[PDB]
C-alpha cells in the first residue's frame, strides 16, 4: 500500500512517514487538534507530491521574462 | 354526487397511454444527486429563516408524481 | 508558462473526466438499450482504470496496478451477469413488448 | 507530440460515439476502437503488461460476448422510434456541464499536472499480488466463482 | 509467519470441501439439502471472530439460511457473507470496493435465480434495474477514490472526495431520494430475499461506518428526504410491499438521525430491534402477529420499537438537533396511520390459517414465536445496556 | 452511403484533433492566471503582516 | 543464476560511480539555472535567488532520462 | 444485574410455548415439553443479559477512568459492582 | 411533598442569581470553522447585500422542483414531439427557468423585506420575520380565489415564526444547558468534573451553540 | 535518480497479515514449522479436536439420515469440524512457541539442553 512500482517504496513515502511520525508523537485528544501542530510536515509532503510552489516560482520568473521583453526591447 | 357516465369519463381521463418504465426516473435521480448535491454543503451554515423559507418554497413548488399528467401527451405539435 | 509534460498530463486528466461523464450520461441521454448501457458502464470502468494507472505511474506506487486488475475482474463479472439477465428477460417478455430491452422509451 | 496528444484526445470522442450512434453494432465497433486506443495510451505511461491485459480481456473476451448477444437479440428497430424519438436535452445539458466545462473536476483546485511515464516491473507486481495483497487476490477468486456459478444457474432453460 | 492467518486458510479449505460435498450429494439425486445447510452454518460459525457485531451478523445469517433450499443459493449467501463480514474490517477503499461489489453481484444473481411462477419476469426486471443503477454508483466510488489517491498519495480517507464516498454509502442503504431501487425490489422479489436485504447489509455497512469512517459534512437533507418521503409514500401506497418499502425508508432516516448526532448506541439498539421485527415480519403464517409488528413499528410504548425510537429521540434532544428532531416527530405521527391500516387489515378480521399437506407443518413457528417475545426485552432495554 | 460515412468520420476525427487542444490551452491559461493572482495576494498579505507584526 | 549474480555484482560496483556522475552534472545544471534566474530577476524587489522550497529533505526532479513513453 | 431476570425469562418461555401452540391451532397447554425447553432457554438468556448489565457498567467505568475522568470512591461502587438489584 | 393545602415549589425560590458553573477542567471550545459565505450571509446591515447573499439558496429549491417537473414532462412526450430537439429544449428550459426565477424572486423579496424592517425598527426580534412572511405570502397568494390571499401570508409568516423559535430562540435560551459533569446551580450534589467536554463527531447540522456543550471533531 | 540494481532472485519475507506486537513471553522458536507446532501441542487442544469430531459425527448422522445418507454425512461433518479444531490448536501451539502467549510449560520441554 506504500510499495513502489519500480522501486522498493514510493517516491514520497518518507515524507508521508515523517508526517505520520509527527502525528504519532503529539498528545492532543483529537486528530484535528494534532493536525494543527504538524502542518509543516504535511506541507512538505504535499510539495513532494505535486511541486505546486516550484511551479509557482517558475511561473513568476516567466511573467518577469515576458515583461522584460515586451516593455523592454532596447536596441544597441 | 354527479352523473355516472360523466364521473366514469373523468376516471378514465389521461390514462389511455402506455406507462414508461421506472429506469429513467431512477437513473436521472441518481445522476442529479451524484452530480449536484455537493451544492448544499455550505447551506447547512446559512441562517435558519432562509432555510425554513427555502423548505416551504420547495414544498409549494413541488409537483406530485402520482396522478401526474400533461396536455403535451396528446397533442401532435408544440 | 507551462511545459510539454504539463500539457500531456492536463490533456490526460481532461480526457478521462470527459470519458467518465460520457460513459455515465450519454447512453441514457440518447435513449439506448440495456446492452448499450452495459457497454457504457464498461466505458466508465475504463476511465477509472486509466486514472488509476496514470496515478500509479505519477507517484511510483503499486496500488494503482492492483486496483486496475481488480477493476477489470469486477467489471467483466458484472457485465457477464447483466448480459445473461438481459437474454433471459428478452426471452420472457418478447411476446408482448417487441422493444423489451429498451426501458428508456 | 501531436500524434500522442491526438491519440489521448481520441478516447473521449470514441466514448461519446459509443452512445451517439443508433446502430448497436456500430456502438460495439466504437467500443472496440476505444479499448484498442486506450491500450495504446496506457503504454505511453510505461505499462506493457497491463495494456496487454486490457486488450486480451476487453477486446478478446468481453466484446465477443457483446457481439453474440447483439447479433442474437437485435432485429432492426432503428427506424422503429430509435430515430423517430430522438434524445434527451436534459441529459445532453448534464453531459456538457459535467464533462466539457467540468465544474467538478477530479483534480479539484489543481488545474495543471505533469504527466510522468512509469517503468512497470512485473516482479514487483508478482511480489505485491502474491505476498502483500494476497487476501484481495483470494477475494477476487471468490468473485469469479460467484460469476461462474451464477451464470450457470441463470442460463435460460 | 502465516500462523496468525489460520482462520483464512480454514475459510478457503471449508469452501473447497463444501463444493465437493455438494457435488457428491447431487449425484445421488437428493431433493433436499439440510445436511448442506448445517455444514454451511458450521462454516459460518467457524470463520467469525469474537466481537459483538461479528457474532451478531453470524447468528443473523445462521437464522436466515433456514429459508433457503438450493445449493447454489446457499453458496451465494456464503460468498455474500464473506463480503459482509470483511467490510466491517475494511480500513481502505480497496477492500471497501471489493466487498460492496461482491455483495451486489450475489444479490443480483439471487434475485434472478429464486423467482418462480408469474412473478419471474418482474423479479428479473427489477434485478436488471438494480444492477444498472449499482454500476454507475460503483463507477462514482472508483472515480472519486482515484481522485483522492492522486491528491493525497496514500490510502487515507480524508478530504473533499469523502463526500461522494458518503453518497455511495447512502445509496447502499436505500436513502431517499436514491431510494427507488429498493422500492422496485420490494414489489417483485420473493420474501426470503426481502428478509435478507432488510437486515444483514445494513448491519455490515453501519459497522464499517462506526469503525473506520469520518467525514467533514452533513447528511441532514437526506434525513429530511428519507423521513418525509417514506412516511408520505407508505401513507399513499395501497400495496403492502410498497408500504413496507416506504416504511423502511422512514426507518433508515431515523437511523441516519442517530448517525448524524453521534451516539451510535441508540443506532445499534434501534437496528437490533428492527432486525428482530424483520425476522418476524417475513416469516409470518398466522396473520394476527402482523398486528404485533404494527404496534412495534409504530413506536407504541410498552413494546420494544418505542424504546428503539425513544433513545434516538433522547440523544437528538441531548445535542440540540431541534429541526431534524421536529421533522422526525411529525413523521412519527404520520407513520401511526398506516400501521393502524395494517392492524385494521389483519387483526379485525376472521382468522384463517391453512394447514400443511406435503409435510413441513408450519415450519417457522419457532422463530416467529421466539421473535414475538420482543414484549419481554424492554425490561433489559431501559437499563444502560447497549453502551 | 459508405463514402459519406467514412468522410464524416475523418472530418470529425480531424476537427476533434484540432479543436480540443484550444479548449485545454484556454483552461490551462486560466489556471495560470488565477495562480499568479493568488501568489500576488499572498505576497501582499506577507508584507502587511511584516509591517504590523514587527 | 550464476550469470545473474555476476551481473548484479557488477551493477552494484558501477551504481555509485553513476550516481556520483549524476550528482555532479545536476549541480552544474543548477549553477547555470541560478545564473539565468539572477540575470532575469535582478530588478524585482524582494526576490531571492536560490530559494529551496522544502525544509529538510532534498527533492529530486520529477522527470528523468530513463523513463520514456513506449509508443 | 436484575435479581428477578430468571423468573422473567421463565414467564417469557411459558408465553413462547403458548404462542407456538396458538399459531398451530392447539390449545395453550398442549405439548408441555415445548414450554419446558422454552423456559430453560428464556432463563439462561435473561441471566446472560443480566450478566451483560454488570459487564457494560464495568467497561464504562474502566474506559472513563483511563481517559482521565476521576470518579470519587462513593460513586465507583455504582459501577464496579455485581449488584443484584 | 404533596398536600391539598399548597404547592411548596411555587414559593421556594433563590434570593440571588447564581455564579457560572464550572463544567470541565478545560473551558475552551473546539469546533470546525464556518465558511465565509455563511458568515457574510448572516449580516443584515446592508439590506441589498443581505438579499443578494440569501436569495440564490431559495432559488435552488425552485431549480430542484423545476427539474423534477421538466423530467416528468419530458417522459410523457410522444415521439413526434420528442424528436424536435430545439422545441423540446425550449419547453423544458422554460419550465425550469420559470420555477427558478419565481423561487429567486420570493427569496429576494423575503430577505429584503426582513432586513428592511430590521433596520427600520432598530432591533432584532420576531416582527421583521412575520412582516417579511406576510409580504412574501401575499406575493405568492395574489390572483387566487379566496381562502388563499390570506392563507399564504399566514403560511409564510408561520414558517418565519417556526424558524425563529426552533433555530434561534431555543438555542439562545439553552446556552447554559449541560448534559455532563456537575448539575448547573447544583454543584453541591457532587457530580464529578470531567477533564474536558465530551468529544462528539457530529454532522455539520449539529454544532455546539456554546463552547461548553461539547467538543466537535475527531 | 539512478535506481537500485534489482535483485530478481530474492523475494521479500512477508506474510500478508502482520501481528503488530512484540512478544511478551520468552521466545523458543520465532518461526516454527508444522512438525514443531504439532509436537508441542497441549492435551486440551487434542480434547477439543476430538470433541468437535464427535459432535460433527453425531450431527452429520442426524442430518444425513433424512435423505438416507447418514454414514458419509457423519464422516464428512466429523472431518470438517475436526480440521477446524486442528487448525485452531496448531495456531495456539505456534503462538506459544513464538512467545505471544504464555509458554511456561513449553519452555521446560522444548529446550533439552537449555532446560534450566
Ligand atoms: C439534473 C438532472 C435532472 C433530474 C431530475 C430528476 C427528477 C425525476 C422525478 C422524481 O424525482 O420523481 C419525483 C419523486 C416522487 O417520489 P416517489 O418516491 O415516487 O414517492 C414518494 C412520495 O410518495 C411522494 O408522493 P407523490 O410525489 O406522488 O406526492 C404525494 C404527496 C402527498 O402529499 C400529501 O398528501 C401531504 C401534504 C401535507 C399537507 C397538505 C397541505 C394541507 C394544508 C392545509 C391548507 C392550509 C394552507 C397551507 C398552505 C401550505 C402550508 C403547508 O406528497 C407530497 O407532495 C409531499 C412530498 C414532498 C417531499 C418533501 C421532502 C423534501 C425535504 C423536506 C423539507 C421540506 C418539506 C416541507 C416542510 C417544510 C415546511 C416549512 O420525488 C422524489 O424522489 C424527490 C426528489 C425530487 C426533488 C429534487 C429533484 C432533484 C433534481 C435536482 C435539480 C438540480 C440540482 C439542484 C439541487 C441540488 C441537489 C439537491
Ligand atoms: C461449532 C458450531 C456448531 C453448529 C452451530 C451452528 C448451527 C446451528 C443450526 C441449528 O441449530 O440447526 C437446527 C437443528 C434443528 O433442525 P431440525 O430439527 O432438523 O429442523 C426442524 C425444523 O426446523 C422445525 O423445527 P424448529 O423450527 O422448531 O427448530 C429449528 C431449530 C432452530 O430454529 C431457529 O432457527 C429458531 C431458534 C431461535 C433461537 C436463536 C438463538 C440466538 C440467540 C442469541 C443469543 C446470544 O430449533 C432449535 O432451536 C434447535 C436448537 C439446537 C441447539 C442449537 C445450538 O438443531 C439441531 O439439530 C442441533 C444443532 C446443534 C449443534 C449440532
Ligand atoms: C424421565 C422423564 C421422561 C422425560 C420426559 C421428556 C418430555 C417429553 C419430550 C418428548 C420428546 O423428546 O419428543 C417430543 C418431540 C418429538 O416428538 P414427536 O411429537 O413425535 O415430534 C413432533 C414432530 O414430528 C417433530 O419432528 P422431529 O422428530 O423432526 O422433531 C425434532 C425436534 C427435536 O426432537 C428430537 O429430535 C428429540 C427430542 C429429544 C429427545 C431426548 C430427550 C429426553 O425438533 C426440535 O428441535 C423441536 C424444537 C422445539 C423448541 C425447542 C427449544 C427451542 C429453544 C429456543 C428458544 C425459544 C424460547 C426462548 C424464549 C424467548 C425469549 C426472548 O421433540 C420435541 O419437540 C423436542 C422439544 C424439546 C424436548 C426437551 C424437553 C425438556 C424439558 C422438560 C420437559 C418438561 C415436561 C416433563 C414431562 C413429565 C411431567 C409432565
Ligand atoms: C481436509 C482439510 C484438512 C486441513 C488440515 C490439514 C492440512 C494441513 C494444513 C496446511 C498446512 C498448515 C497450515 C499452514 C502452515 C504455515 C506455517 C509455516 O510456517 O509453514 C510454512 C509457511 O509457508 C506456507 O505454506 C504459507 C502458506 C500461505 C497461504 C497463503 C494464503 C492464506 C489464505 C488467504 C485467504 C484470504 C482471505 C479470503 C477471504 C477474504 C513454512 O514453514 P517454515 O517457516 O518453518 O519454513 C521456512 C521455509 O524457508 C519456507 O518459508
Ligand atoms: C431472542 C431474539 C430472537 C432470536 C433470533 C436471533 C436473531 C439473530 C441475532 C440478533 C440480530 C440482531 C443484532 C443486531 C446487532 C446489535 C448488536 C451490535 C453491537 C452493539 O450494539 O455494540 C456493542 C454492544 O453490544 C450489546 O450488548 C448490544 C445489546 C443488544 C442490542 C440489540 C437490542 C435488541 C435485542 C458494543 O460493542 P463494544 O463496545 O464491545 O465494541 C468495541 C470494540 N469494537
Ligand atoms: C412547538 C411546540 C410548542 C407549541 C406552542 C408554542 C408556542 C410558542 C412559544 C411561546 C413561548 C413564550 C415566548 O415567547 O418566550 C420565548 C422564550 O424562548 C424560548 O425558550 C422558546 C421556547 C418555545 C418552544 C418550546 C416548545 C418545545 C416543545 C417540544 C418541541 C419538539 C422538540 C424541539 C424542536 C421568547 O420570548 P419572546 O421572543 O417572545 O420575548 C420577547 C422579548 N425578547
Ligand atoms: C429573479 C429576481 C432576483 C432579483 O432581482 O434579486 C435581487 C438580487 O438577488 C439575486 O438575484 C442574487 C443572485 C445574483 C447572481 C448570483 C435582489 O432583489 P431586491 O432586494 O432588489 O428585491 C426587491 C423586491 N422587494
Ligand atoms: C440555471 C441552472 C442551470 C445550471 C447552472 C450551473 C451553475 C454553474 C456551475 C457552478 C459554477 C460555480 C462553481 C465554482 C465556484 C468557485 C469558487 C472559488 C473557488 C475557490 O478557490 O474557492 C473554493 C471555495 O469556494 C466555494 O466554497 C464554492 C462554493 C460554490 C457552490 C456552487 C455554486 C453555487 C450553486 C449554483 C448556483 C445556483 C444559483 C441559482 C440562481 C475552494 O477553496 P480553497 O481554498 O480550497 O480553494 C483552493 C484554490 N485557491
Ligand atoms: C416540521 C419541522 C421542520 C421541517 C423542515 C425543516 C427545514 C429546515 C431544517 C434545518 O434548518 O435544518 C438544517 C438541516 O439541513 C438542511 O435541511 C439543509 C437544507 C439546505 C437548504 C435547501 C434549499 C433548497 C435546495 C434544493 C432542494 C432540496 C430540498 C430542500 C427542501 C440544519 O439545521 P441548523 O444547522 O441550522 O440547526 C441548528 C440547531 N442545531
Amino acid at each position: 500500500a506504500g510499495m513502489g512500482l519500480s522501486t522498493g517504496t514510493a517516491r514520497c513515502y518518507d515524507w508521508y512517514m515523517d508526517y505520520l511520525k509527527c502525528m504519532d508523537e503529539r498528545k492532543e485528544p483529537m486528530i484535528a487538534l494534532r493536525r494543527e501542530h504538524c502542518l509543516e510536515w504535511l506541507e512538505d509532503y504535499n510539495e513532494c507530491l505535486h511541486r505546486e510552489k516550484e511551479r509557482t516560482r517558475r511561473q513568476v520568473i516567466e511573467r518577469e521574462r515576458r515583461a522584460q521583453l515586451a516593455g523592454g526591447s532596447k536596441p544597441a | 354526487p354527479g352523473n355516472t357516465v360523466d364521473n366514469w369519463t373523468e376516471l378514465r381521463a389521461s390514462w389511455n397511454k402506455e406507462r414508461a418504465s421506472s429506469l429513467g426516473t431512477n437513473y436521472y435521480l441518481n445522476v442529479a444527486v451524484m452530480g449536484f448535491a455537493y451544492w448544499l454543503n455550505e447551506a447547512y451554515y446559512f441562517p435558519p429563516r432562509t432555510l425554513y423559507v427555502g423548505a416551504l418554497v420547495f414544498f409549494a413548488l413541488y409537483v406530485r408524481k402520482a396522478y401526474f399528467s400533461t396536455p403535451y401527451a396528446f397533442k401532435h405539435e408544440y | 508558462y507551462y511545459t510539454e509534460g504539463e500539457i500531456f498530463g492536463t490533456t490526460f486528466m481532461y480526457t478521462t473526466n470527459m470519458m467518465f461523464w460520457a460513459g455515465i450520461v450519454g447512453a441514457v441521454a440518447f435513449r439506448r438499450n440495456l446492452i448499450i448501457l452495459l457497454l457504457s458502464a464498461e466505458t466508465v470502468m475504463l476511465a477509472c482504470n486509466m486514472n488509476f494507472l496514470f496515478t500509479a505511474a505519477y507517484l511510483n506506487d503499486i496500488t494503482g496496478a492492483i486496483m486496475s486488475i481488480t477493476i477489470t475482474t469486477i467489471a467483466a463479472c458484472e457485465t457477464a451477469i447483466g448480459l445473461a439477465l438481459c437474454v433471459a428477460y428478452f426471452h420472457m417478455r418478447s411476446a408482448t413488448d417487441v422493444e423489451a430491452l429498451n426501458m428508456l422509451k | 507530440m501531436f500524434f500522442e496528444n491526438s491519440a489521448i484526445l481520441l478516447c473521449a470522442l470514441l466514448s461519446i460515439a459509443v452512445g451517439y450512434t443508433k446502430s448497436p453494432f456500430m456502438s460495439l465497433m466504437y467500443s472496440v476502437m476505444l479499448f484498442i486506443n486506450s491500450s495504446f495510451v496506457l503504454m505511453m505511461l510505461g505499462f506493457e503488461f497491463l495494456a496487454l491485459v486490457n486488450l486480451l480481456v476487453y477486446v478478446g473476451a468481453l466484446a465477443v460476448l457483446f457481439l453474440f448477444v447483439i447479433m442474437l437479440l437485435e432485429i432492426p428497430a432503428t427506424e422503429l422510434r430509435a430515430y423517430s424519438r430522438g434524445w434527451s436535452t436534459l441529459g445532453i445539458f448534464v453531459f456538457i456541464i459535467n464533462g466539457v466545462f467540468q465544474i467538478t473536476p477530479s483534480m479539484g483546485p489543481r488545474g495543471i499536472i505533469t504527466g510522468l511515464p512509469g517503468a512497470e516491473s512485473i516482479t514487483n507486481l508478482g511480489h505485491a499480488l502474491y505476498l502483500y495483497f494476497a487476501d484481495l487476490l483470494i477475494l477476487n477468486s471468490l468473485v469469479l466463482t460467484v460469476a461462474l456459478f451464477g451464470r450457470f444457474a441463470i442460463a435460460p432453460v | 509467519a502465516a500462523a496468525a492467518a489460520m482462520i483464512e486458510l480454514d475459510l478457503c479449505f471449508g469452501l473447497l470441501l463444501l463444493i465437493l460435498f455438494g457435488l457428491l450429494s447431487l449425484r445421488n439425486g437428493h431433493v433436499s439439502l439440510a445436511h448442506i445447510r448445517f455444514i454451511c452454518q458450521c462454516w459460518l460459525v467457524m470463520i467469525t471472530p469474537l466481537e459483538v457485531q461479528d457474532f451478531a451478523l453470524c447468528i443473523l445469517t445462521v437464522v436466515l439460511l433456514q429459508s433457503f433450499h438450493s445449493f447454489e443459493a446457499l453458496l451465494f449467501l456464503l460468498l455474500a457473507y464473506i463480503g459482509q463480514l470483511y467490510m466491517m474490517h475494511s480500513c481502505n477503499l480497496v477492500s471497501f470496493y471489493v466487498c460492496l461489489e461482491a455483495q451486489t453481484l450475489c444479490v443480483v444473481v439471487l434475485c434472478g435465480l429464486l423467482a418462480r411462477g408469474a412473478s419471474t419476469s418482474f423479479s428479473v426486471e427489477a434485478a436488471l434495474k438494480f444492477l444498472l443503477l449499482s454500476a454507475m454508483v460503483s463507477g462514482m466510488a472508483l472515480f472519486w477514490f482515484s481522485a483522492m489517491y492522486q491528491r493525497t498519495g496514500s490510502l487515507d480517507m480524508v478530504g473533499q472526495e469523502t463526500f461522494w464516498i458518503l453518497l455511495v454509502m447512502l445509496f447502499k442503504l436505500g436513502v431517499a431520494p436514491m431510494h427507488m431501487w429498493s422500492v422496485d425490489l420490494y414489489g417483485s422479489i420473493p420474501k426470503s430475499l426481502l428478509l435478507y436485504l432488510s437486515t444483514a447489509p445494513k448491519l455490515s455497512l453501519f459497522t464499517f461506518w462506526a469503525s473506520s469512517w469520518h467525514h467533514d459534512f452533513s447528511v441532514g437533507v437526506f434525513i429530511l428526504f428519507s423521513m418525509f418521503i417514506g412516511s408520505i409514500g407508505a401513507y399513499g401506497q395501497p400495496a403492502l410491499r410498497s408500504l413496507f418499502a416506504y416504511s423502511t425508508i422512514n426507518e433508515i432516516g431515523l437511523l441516519l438521525l442517530a448517525v448524524e448526532t453521534a451516539g451510535f448506541h441508540t443506532l445499534y439498539q434501534h437496528l437490533g430491534i428492527y432486525i428482530i421485527t424483520q425476522l418476524l415480519l417475513w416469516n409470518l403464517t398466522d396473520k394476527r402477529l402482523f398486528a404485533l409488528c404494527a404496534v412495534s413499528l409504530a413506536g407504541l410504548p410498552p413494546f420494544a420499537g418505542f424504546f428503539g425510537k425513544a433513545w434516538i429521540f433522547w440523544h437528538a434532544m441531548s445535542v440540540q438537533a431541534f429541526s431534524l428532531l421536529a421533522a422526525a416527530l411529525f413523521c412519527t405521527l404520520l407513520s401511526l396511520v398506516y400501521y393502524l391500516r395494517v392492524i385494521r387489515l389483519f387483526w379485525t378480521a376472521p382468522v384463517h390459517t391453512a394447514a400443511s399437506f406435503t409435510g413441513a407443518p408450519n415450519q417457522t413457528t419457532l422463530t416467529s414465536a421466539c421473535a414475538v417475545a420482543l414484549a419481554f426485552a424492554p425490561v433489559m432495554l431501559v437499563k444502560p445496556f447497549v453502551i | 452511403g459508405l463514402i459519406r460515412n467514412i468522410a464524416t468520420f475523418a472530418t470529425a476525427v480531424v476537427g476533434w484533433s484540432v479543436g480540443i487542444p484550444f479548449v485545454v490551452q484556454a483552461r490551462m491559461n486560466g489556471y495560470v492566471e488565477r495562480n499568479l493572482a493568488t501568489y500576488d495576494a499572498a505576497q501582499r498579505q506577507k508584507a502587511e503582516e511584516a509591517a504590523i507584526g514587527g | 543464476r550464476f550469470e545473474a549474480d555476476e551481473i548484479l555484482t557488477v551493477r552494484k560496483i558501477v551504481h555509485p560511480v553513476l550516481q556520483a556522475e549524476w550528482d555532479l552534472r545536476y549541480l552544474e545544471h543548477l549553477k547555470r539555472e541560478r545564473e539565468e534566474e539572477a540575470k532575469v530577476m535582478k530588478n524585482v524587489p524582494g526576490w531571492k535567488v536560490g530559494e529551496s522550497t522544502t525544509r529538510h529533505r532534498w527533492l529530486a526532479p520529477l522527470e528523468s532520462w530513463d523513463k520514456r513513453p513506449l509508443v | 444485574g436484575w435479581a428477578y431476570s430468571g423468573e422473567w425469562g421463565m414467564l417469557a418461555g411459558f408465553c413462547f410455548g403458548t404462542l407456538k401452540n396458538v399459531q398451530e391451532g392447539k390449545a395453550w397447554f398442549r405439548r408441555p415439553y415445548i414450554h419446558g425447553a422454552g423456559m430453560i432457554a428464556g432463563y439462561y438468556l435473561f441471566k446472560a443479559a443480566a450478566d451483560w448489565e454488570d459487564e457494560a457498567l464495568k467497561r464504562i467505568i474502566t474506559r472513563y477512568e483511563r481517559k482521565g475522568y476521576a470518579i470519587p470512591e462513593d460513586r465507583k461502587e455504582l459501577f464496579a459492582a455485581n449488584q443484584y438489584k | 411533598v404533596f398536600s391539598g393545602a399548597f404547592n411548596t415549589p411555587s414559593s421556594t425560590t433563590a434570593r440571588e442569581p447564581y455564579a457560572k458553573t464550572k463544567s470541565s477542567e478545560a473551558e475552551y471550545g473546539v469546533d470546525t470553522p464556518v465558511p465565509a459565505s455563511a458568515l457574510k450571509a448572516a449580516d443584515k446591515h446592508d439590506a441589498l447585500a443581505y438579499a443578494v447573499a440569501n436569495a440564490p439558496l431559495i432559488g435552488l429549491a425552485g431549480l430542484a422542483a423545476g427539474a423534477q417537473e421538466a423530467y416528468m414532462t419530458f417522459e410523457r412526450l410522444p415521439p413526434t414531439l420528442s424528436r424536435q430537439h430545439f422545441k423540446q429544449a425550449q419547453l423544458l428550459l422554460g419550465i425550469i427557468g420559470k420555477k427558478t426565477a419565481y423561487a429567486t424572486l420570493l427569496g429576494a423579496v423575503f430577505s429584503f423585506t426582513d432586513a428592511t424592517v430590521e433596520n427600520m425598527r432598530g432591533k432584532h426580534d420576531m416582527t421583521s420575520g412575520m412582516v417579511a412572511g406576510a409580504v412574501t405570502g401575499f406575493l405568492f397568494g395574489m390572483g387566487r380565489p379566496m381562502p388563499q390571499p390570506v392563507a399564504w401570508p399566514l403560511a409564510f409568516a408561520g414558517a418565519a415564526v417556526a424558524a425563529d423559535f426552533i433555530g434561534e430562540l431555543m438555542p439562545k435560551y439553552m446556552k447554559d444547558y449541560r448534559i455532563y459533569g456537575p448539575v448547573v446551580h447544583r454543584e453541591n450534589w457532587g457530580d464529578p468534573v470531567p477533564p474536558r467536554p465530551p468529544i462528539l463527531d457530529t454532522g455539520a447540522a449539529v454544532r455546539p451553540s456554546d463552547p461548553g456543550q461539547f467538543w466537535r471533531g475527531y | 535518480t539512478w535506481p537500485e540494481p534489482p535483485n530478481y532472485y530474492e523475494a521479500p519475507k512477508h506474510g500478508f497479515k502482520v501481528t503488530l506486537e512484540n512478544p511478551t513471553f520468552p521466545i523458543i522458536n520465532p518461526d516454527p514449522n508444522i512438525t514443531d507446532a504439532v509436537t508441542n501441542m497441549r492435551s486440551e487442544n487434542w480434547g477439543v479436536v476430538a470433541g468437535l469430531a464427535g459432535l460433527g459425527y453425531v450431527a452429520g448422522y442426524y442430518f444425513g439420515a433424512k435423505v438416507h445418507w447418514a454414514k458419509p454425512t457423519a464422516l464428512f461433518t466429523s472431518i470438517f469440524l475436526g480440521k477446524s479444531g486442528l487448525l485452531w490448536g496448531m495456531s495456539d501451539s505456534a503462538h506459544r512457541l513464538m512467545g505471544f502467549k504464555e509458554n511456561s510449560k513449553e519452555v521446560a520441554a522444548n529446550l533439552p539442553h537449555v532446560m534450566q
